[PDB]
């Protein structure tokens, strides 16, 4: 149970689902060449 | 090393394989000789 | 004697041939691709 400090890595957990926010690395290829 | 893999993935996302394949497929224009024995020379300072 | 021919020889001998030499082991099985490989060999021999 520690206070947030700038420059750190955070693990976001969705409250309802219980899963975690992430980058999918698979894109819609919508108007952005490099989007994830 | 994860960083090198990340850099290579970024580069691959930036440049698709097909574009490179096409640019390689593009060909030049050959200089040729006329009647006179004088080979016509496409300007090397220009062109592909 | 055309400058483009010299540039093309430079490009081939600096990039294409070294790549095809480094990728030599991948040339193992090419039975149903005989026409292109025969062409490659003959063009290389003529260039030589």
């Amino acid at each position: 149970h520690r206070t947030l400090l700038y420059g750190h890595a955070i693990l976001l957990r969705h409250s309802y689902s219980g899963m975690y926010l992430c980058c999918l690395s698979t894109s819609r290829s919508s108007t952005d060449k490099l989007a994830f | 090393k994860g960083e090198a893999i990340r850099i290579r993935s970024i580069l691959r996302s930036l440049i698709p394989l097909g574009d490179l394949v096409g640019v390689i497929s593009i060909a030049f224009q050959m200089p040729t000789i006329a009647k006179d024995g004088n080979v016509v020379e496409p300007d090397m300072s220009a062109g592909f | 004697a055309t400058d483009m021919a010299l540039a093309l020889n430079r490009y081939l001998c600096t990039a294409v041939l070294p790549l095809l030499t480094r990728c030599a082991p991948l040339f193992a099985g090419t039975e149903h691709h005989a026409s292109l490989i025969d062409s490659l060999l003959h063009t290389v021999y003529r260039l030589s």
